[PDB]
């Protein structure tokens, strides 16, 4: 069970080297003309799907909230 | 000696059906010690006869149809011809005396050993004129018939069990809950147990006898394919590629498991979802109705999503063989790639090629998503459209709750056949491309061999008489009127230049060129009357590019045959001097040759070779340029073993380099296609100005 | 059930002997028939013997 | 180090999406408690008391639910795959650059198999970290809140799922491992048998010009049997394996059926809220019964990655040297120069003294273990002399980049593996970006032009597996083109014109008079007739340089070793 | 009815193909034989002939008696749905007399 | 029928030794020879090919 | 045509820093320019003069001065894929594919 600990150690002390090794913020048109293998690498995902993620999660938790008045 | 093959020549002269005994000792005789049981019945089964051993008694020789084969446990055979019973008189056909004869009762009875081989034979309309379709799966198939009778009968009791199980729900929700009754709850709940176990052991034991069925035929069908395969003539591979034809090869699975697991499951799935859906319309037509308005949904969803979803995964698994071809290649090249510093082009190539694959893998799963949600999104409105439907139903009537809960379970059940029925529709198609692709391989000519003389064992005699030969009816005259006469014990020699015509005489010992004029023949006997395969045999051809098999040396060197003894292969391997540096190895002759080109040189591996082709004892060698790509060292010491190589052999030695040929017995000069000189080394190069002596000059 | 390929499984499936075997058979030819007839021997036991209550509104 | 570590630097680099992939499954997760919650209150509330109005909210309320949960599934299965995708360029990209890196010693002394199937591990890996092995424990992490309201239902019906969690768990643990050893030994068998059918037909030719073919069918006969065998046995395997999954599931539900009957007969539960049970059940069970391949990876892929970082724990003699030395002139020098294989092997090369100049063609002759050829790998920074120094333009090599020396010295071998691409790919590997005319060029002075021009596809043709489509002398010639397609100052023939036929080597030799314009050539062959218009023919015994001159001044004395050599080879 | 026959039709055409191919071979026979009847008689080649014709009509026989079959069980299986339906129109119509309408 | 089938049509079954016999005491070995299918060829019909 | 991948974007010079060079400035006279190496720490950009032939290095006041706003960035994109397709009705999937919006 001293596989778990020292994964737990290793976690802690690169999450205290935090935003040291993040890539670089980057438009979409610098993204797109990248190298192969880095375009793919440092593009995220995107905008939309996550906006429309946040939106349904957002409308479930205010129709819940709104529901236990 | 022969008797099997006497026998059996004998039976097929009395029902008039074409037999080659040579071949047939050839495909059923490989090691010797005459035929056998099995082989006798697979080379009679090949003659297109129909033969089994049965057991029958003294007696009942009076009702089976004659002749038929007596098989002795303990070699010599007989041919029972005729039984008699006026005169108590068994007329039989001696094979070792080679004439009829008639013996008695207690002679038959001291001969007779209980077991007889019957033999017939009926018509038949194949031959090679039918296209290659899915017939050539249909005889390997219906061959188990009971098998595939007894899944479909499993099949259908599996559902019924399926359908009957709802019922038994509704019963439970329906009585033992409104009717606080203790006495039909346990009496369903043995049922549901009952049915649940052999539901489940009857879904095992299907899959196993159609698992063992299937294994048979898939057996069946790629040895036979792998026969058609090796048969087929050279001419056919010249032109192919290696990985088209391997790919054509692996091909059938496909088309097997389209024949044997989607027809069957097909067929059932229509009938038992007609059956579903007259119960689901006995319990309540609205329902029924908005399931069945669903129907068209699923098929053009499926039917629209399975084409791109399909280009997706094809587009997906060549870049991955790409990536790992080139993956294997750069792998086994690293010597090459730092011995230069050509890395960065490499890391480069790699990273395209990985950036490709892994896009191509992101499509294919979004696109698998997409399709699993909107399959999943068009039962959830049926989901709903029925729940209102039914509690509206319930409500009001025609419905208690328990059939609404039938009619779900049954609902939920039957979504899965109307799909693979629209997938199935394509497949057809899918399954076509696949058969006519692999008809490029099973529907070419096999290249048989039908009347030859049967020749006696060979002797070096070869002798050219007016040959003419062309590679093209319009490509010119390579061989004008070559004539030519090798003795046997002759070691010869045949120099030139290019385009002499030097290159085929290789190809016109054995059969693989047909001369335009004239006729090559071994011994007085014209080669165009003789089995090849008979002749392949005897001939020991080396060329400057062998190719050896991945098996171990010992294999490598004994292909011919594996049952054979082991000190000939090191007599074989001394007299070309391989040796050496097989006994330095570490396993010895048992060492792996490896995969392409590991541990063996290309002058040991050519030396392999020839120890490979003289393991027998071929009285006809023919070097066709086999010292021409070698280093010193074994140049050197094959020309040193060559002495001792052409001892009791008719050695031909065709080389573009004249100094080979030094110690020759004959030195044939070639200068397009004719015979211009020839003797010996000397006499020829005493001539100022003949063609022998310009070419010593000029190479040296 | 973890042994790997014996010789007999291997020449169960050789194609010379299943080539020789004509009109063949499953490997057990009365186990499917045998289950069915336990199935519905099981089934009428169960039907003549369970007893199911009268209910009367 | 490479191990289960390195990703928790790439978790923490994709922290944002990992955590909304999380709390986008603990939604699924309330929307899959939400709709049993539904039906439960229909059933109750709606079929007892007339509810029209009630069931008509239900009904949209739980459509939205649904279309809701479809989107937001797809959403998580759209963004968990971008991040694995990520993830694998990543890892393959550092995977080949750390590969390609290593030194000639640790490929020697292996297998080319082993090897690329310690690499190929990646490609499992992928798949193991690209489809449902990682989201299927968010499920089992996240069915606690399914398994607390199953317990608030009812505490006796739901301890027999509990209950029957470890029965789950025991026989898929009991099941795995032989399911894993027959496919195993399917693969190895389809392997062989894939390997033994391209053998044959690459081989056709040799074996119809023998009566091979019963041997072949005999062999191939056996390997389809085996193999199909070990297919029948993993059928057999796998559908035990699921049907004991089915008879537990069956088993537990039958329970469940009879204890819930008799609660609702008795009281504690309703009917709506058993079928919301049930529902419930089946949604805990599913995703431990998909765990089963789950136990089987997170075993596997620990070997996977053990092996995969067994290739990737090696040194990668990165080179921090480099004086920024200039392009070379064609001038090698040897200073005592001694070398051995190894340090308890004797010596091949003892003290020679050599000094080469611009433009010269020099040629290198000796019998076996004369030791000369361990100079080609000299020169370029393979072999490491113990004494002395090998230094080109006066500059030490043992101080130098060897890639940059490496780039500006062409050599060819006797062997010459060649790409599996066209054959401009080949010649133009250094540089592809490079105009056609210099291939030309070089093609024409390497004489290969001729037979490419009666090729099917010219330059464009593909020279097969390592070279299949050419003979052994078009190769060899493609490989000098090749060498040759840059301007190199040194050039080195190290038995480069000995192992080929005629008409091949009549053409090196013709052209030798064209290749050696403006470059320092070093001719190593065993034969004596390919230095004979060498401006300096050296013969060296035993790592010593015995003699040096023309080839008329050596051969005119009778007691020169080179007269010797020369009447042996004639 | 629609299916029943779209799963028969397909494997009644197979047989008949085979029974075509039985009967041109048969007839390419025949004319040949009687055609050549002179040679037939001057070589004393009649059992081998009669053989010939013995093999060639046990498959030709073969070939039809399979097709009969297959239609036989063809039309069977149509009447077995028609008897069905008229079942189900006999319950469903007694009912639907008892109770008017 | 083929050639060796004709001329074997009195005994279907026959060796080719007296195939090979007959033809050169006929004078027909050389013609039937020289042909690319040897004692195999097709005559069509009647002999047509001859 | 050469399956690269180009287009030109207006990219201020504070955001130059971030993207993949080599990419070529064009000017409305034909004096472009290639850019390489834009070098941070010392404001210095490795220009290839296309004029002179050679590469120069520059400081920042001139780049600013050569420099007007618009660059093309020039990515290496070569299709892998050898196919011609039937010219049918599927031909327009393409064409509304590309136009969706
Ligand atoms: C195929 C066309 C056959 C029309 C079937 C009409 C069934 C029908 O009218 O049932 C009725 C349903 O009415 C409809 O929705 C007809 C829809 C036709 C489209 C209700 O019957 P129930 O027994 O009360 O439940
Ligand atoms: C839409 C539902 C249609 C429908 O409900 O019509 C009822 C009959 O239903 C039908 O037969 C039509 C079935 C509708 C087909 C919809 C199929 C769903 C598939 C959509 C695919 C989603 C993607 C009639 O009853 P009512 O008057 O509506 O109920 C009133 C209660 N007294
Ligand atoms: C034998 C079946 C006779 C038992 C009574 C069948 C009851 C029945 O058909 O329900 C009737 C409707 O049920 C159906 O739709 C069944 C229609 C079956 C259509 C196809 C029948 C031919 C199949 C033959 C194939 C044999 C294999 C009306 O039920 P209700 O009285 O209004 O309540």
């Amino acid at each position: 069970s001293e596989f778990l600990l020292r994964y737990k150690l290793v976690w802690s002390e690169t999450w205290k080297i935090r935003k040291q090794l993040d890539t670089p913020v980057r438009e979409k048109d610098e993204n797109e003309f990248l190298p192969a293998h880095l375009e793919l690498i440092e593009t995220p995902v995107s905008r939309r799907p996550r906006l429309v993620a946040y939106f349904i999660m957002g409308f479930l938790v205010i129709a819940v909230i709104l529901s236990v008045l | 000696i022969d008797y099997g093959l006497y026998a059996l020549e004998i039976l097929a002269q009395y029902h008039n059906v074409s037999v080659n005994p040579e071949e047939i000792k050839h495909r059923f005789d490989t090691d010797g010690t005459g035929l056998g049981l099995t082989s006798w019945l697979l080379a009679a089964k090949s003659l297109e006869l129909k033969v089994k051993q049965v057991k029958k008694t003294i007696d009942r020789l009076n009702f089976i149809s004659l002749p038929a084969l007596v098989w002795r446990e303990d070699g010599r055979h007989f041919i029972l011809t005729k039984v008699s019973k006026e005169a108590n008189r068994y007329l039989i056909f001696d094979l070792e005396q080679r004439n009829p004869r008639v013996l008695e009762q207690s002679e038959f009875e001291a001969l007779y050993q209980g077991h007889i081989i019957l033999i017939a034979s009926r018509s038949s309309v194949t031959g090679k004129l039918a296209k290659f379709d899915f017939t050539w799966f249909i005889p390997a198939i219906i061959k188990y018939r009971k098998i595939f009778i007894e899944t479909l009968v499993v099949s259908v009791f599996l559902q019924l069990f399926a359908l009957i199980t709802p019922l038994f729900f509704q019963v439970v929700m329906d009585k033992v809950l409104v009717h606080r009754g203790f006495s039909t709850l346990n009496v369903i709940t043995v049922a549901l147990s009952v049915v649940v176990v052999f539901e489940i052991i009857l879904s095992g034991l299907r899959t196993y006898i159609f698992a063992h069925s299937t294994s048979r035929i898939d057996v069946e069908l790629g040895a036979k394919l792998f026969r058609h395969l090796l048969a087929l003539p050279i001419s056919y591979f010249e032109s192919r590629r290696v990985g088209d034809t391997v790919a054509r090869v692996r091909e059938l699975d496909q088309i097997r498991n389209f024949l044997t697991g989607q027809a069957l499951t097909s067929v059932l799935d229509l009938l038992f979802s007609f059956i579903f859906f007259a119960v689901m319309w006995y319990y309540s037509p609205k329902l029924t109705l908005v399931i069945l308005f669903s129907l068209p949904c699923y098929a053009a969803w499926s039917v629209f999503i399975s084409p791109i979803l399909r280009r997706r995964l094809d587009d997906k698994f060549s870049r991955n063989a790409d990536n790992q071809s080139f993956l294997v290649e750069s792998v086994t090249a690293i010597n090459t790639i730092k011995a230069m510093a050509v890395s960065p082009q490499m890391t480069n190539i790699w990273d395209k090629q990985l950036a490709g694959y892994v896009a191509a893998g992101f499509k294919v799963t979004v696109l698998a998503t997409i399709g699993q949600q909107g399959i999943q999104l068009i039962q959830k409105t049926v989901m709903i459209i029925n729940l209102w439907l039914g509690a509206h139903l319930v409500i009001s009537g025609d419905l208690s709750i328990g059939q609404l809960i039938a009619f779900n379970m049954l609902a939920g059940q039957i979504v899965a056949p109307v799909i693979r029925l629209a997938q199935i529709w394509q497949d057809f198609q899918q399954v076509g491309i696949s058969v006519t692709r692999l008809g490029d391989v099973l529907n070419s000519p096999t290249e048989s061999y039908h009347g030859k003389l049967a020749l006696p064992e060979i002797n070096g005699n070869i002798t050219f008489r007016n040959i003419r030969f062309r590679y093209k009816p319009d490509s010119p005259v390579i061989l004008d009127n070559i004539n030519l006469s090798i003795k046997q014990g002759e070691v010869i020699g045949i120099v030139g230049r290019s385009g002499s015509g030097k290159s085929t005489l290789t190809k016109l010992i054995q059969r693989f060129y047909i001369p335009e004029n004239g006729q090559v023949l071994i011994d007085g006997h014209d080669l165009a009357l003789a089995d090849p395969n008979w002749l392949r045999r005897q001939v020991g051809v080396v060329l400057q590019d062998n190719v050896l098999l991945n098996r171990s040396i010992i294999d490598n060197i004994s292909l011919a045959n594996p049952g054979m003894s082991v000190e000939k292969v090191i007599y074989a391997a001394k007299l070309a001097g391989a040796h050496d540096f097989i006994s330095e190895l570490r396993e010895g002759y048992n060492t792996i040759v490896g995969e392409q080109g590991a541990g063996l040189s290309g002058g040991q591996r050519q030396r392999i070779a020839i120890a490979r082709a003289l393991v027998n004892n071929p009285k006809i060698l023919i070097f066709d340029e086999a010292t021409s790509a070698l280093d010193y060292e074994s140049e050197h010491i094959i020309m040193r073993n060559m002495h001792k190589i052409c001892k009791g052999r008719t050695v031909i030695i065709i080389a573009h380099r004249l100094s080979t040929v030094k110690n020759a017995d004959r030195i044939i000069v070639m200068e397009k296609g004719k015979i211009v000189e020839q003797g010996k080394h000397k006499e020829l190069l005493s001539e100022p100005e003949s063609l022998y002596s310009y070419l010593y000059q000029l190479q040296s | 059930l973890d042994t790997p390929v014996r010789e007999k499984d291997e020449n169960e499936f050789l194609p010379a002997h299943l080539e020789l075997i004509e009109t063949p058979v499953s490997r057990r030819p009365r186990l499917v028939a045998y289950f069915i007839m336990g199935f519905l021997v099981i089934a009428v036991i169960l039907s003549v013997l369970g007893q199911v209550e009268i209910v009367a509104t």
